């Protein structure tokens, strides 16, 4: 039975407990989560104490303040969010590096959302998560809206921002959204490849 | 700006 | 920028229609085609909007060299709701197609297989479809889909003499019981199946 | 027959 990561994690008090994850299916937006004992109940090939699968994974965010704990990643979905709990930076980061190549094209950016849409103003974070693409904020992250890239009309880098137009399919999210940020000749460039099927590390899908 | 393909699809 | 493909090639179409097609994954993590139908090479070099588009989500298995509509190199793709048909001239490009289609979709494999009868399901020849997450048995020209299962619902399954076994649980309602094929390769069904249920590609390893 | 570790679940 195998994970494409596993190691003690804290998961929601704190619990520690040896986390093992992987995908349901070799092409879909899923983690599986199987909770063990220890180390022991695991490396042996007894039965997990519990298991979790979220289905719709929108992005990850690390380095998180949450609890008492320095160090945590939240597993955003659009439902719900799933903190878990680490002991150093680079333990948690190897699982951030790990979860992100996994799931295919999953991209964080922190930006600073303009006022005069339906969004919140100020800090917030982008994150493009394969198909779709998503607003977060606070600890733990909420989703403060959403769309699928392809009912995106245009999209484009300006000087010190970036913006992007939803087109009507979005409904309430439908118009033009404006978002401060350094990085943003580098998401004109991940929006251009995604949408014409260019992963630009893996290349084409 | 950039238009995208995936659109009227 | 020009949009990618998996493949292109110039394939006929469904009387057949030569048009030269363009698959491609909609997303990085896709189970599913985009078609992208242009007339000809040019209207593609020259990088113009697709003359038709069409985004198959429910594909089941791929089966190539099926005799239909007076050709021979053919690739079927099979879905949940239709087959769809492609037309090429040499056999290479179609098993090149059905080749670099079937590592681009993750887990799809096919086997010729014997249904035995005494069940719900009809006896004969058929191929039985693994497509990632779902287990398919498909049969005639063009390829219908008579029997599906989640994996995750199987909840038995082995290798035997000249055989495979599976059974479906109550998760699957009328599809739920046990089911007999024959085939020279079920040591590799099974091996298959050992190995998608703990999440590892045998060829790729973990997902 | 092998059992399967999803069906479990």
């Amino acid at each position: 039975e195998a994970a494409l990561v596993e190691g003690q994690v804290k998961l929601r008090k704190w619990k520690s407990r040896w986390l093992v994850l992987r995908k349901p299916s070799p092409v879909a937006d899923c983690l599986l989560m199987l909770v063990y004992k220890d180390k022991c109940e695991r490396s042996k090939g007894l039965r997990e104490r519990s298991s979790l699968t979220l289905e719709d994974i929108c992005g990850l965010e690390p380095a998180l303040p949450y609890e008492g704990l320095a160090h945590t990643l939240a597993i955003i979905c659009l439902s719900q969010a799933v903190m878990l709990g680490f002991d150093s930076h680079e333990a948690m980061c190897a699982w951030d590096t790990r979860i992100r190549y996994a799931l295919g094209e999953v991209h964080r950016f922190h930006v600073t959302v303009a006022p005069g849409t339906k969004l919140e103003s100020g800090p917030a974070t982008l994150h493009l998560c394969n198909d779709i693409l998503v607003l977060a904020r606070d600890i733990p992250p909420t989703v403060m809206g959403q769309w699928k890239l392809s009912d995106l009309r245009r999209y484009g880098a300006v000087p010190n921002g970036f913006i992007f137009e939803g087109g009507t399919r979005c409904g309430y999210w439908a118009g033009v959204f404006f978002l401060s940020s350094a990085e943003g000749e580098q998401m004109s460039f991940l929006f251009d490849c995604i949408v014409r099927g260019i992963s630009p590390t893996k290349g084409p899908f | 700006l950039h238009p995208n393909p995936m659109y009227q699809r």
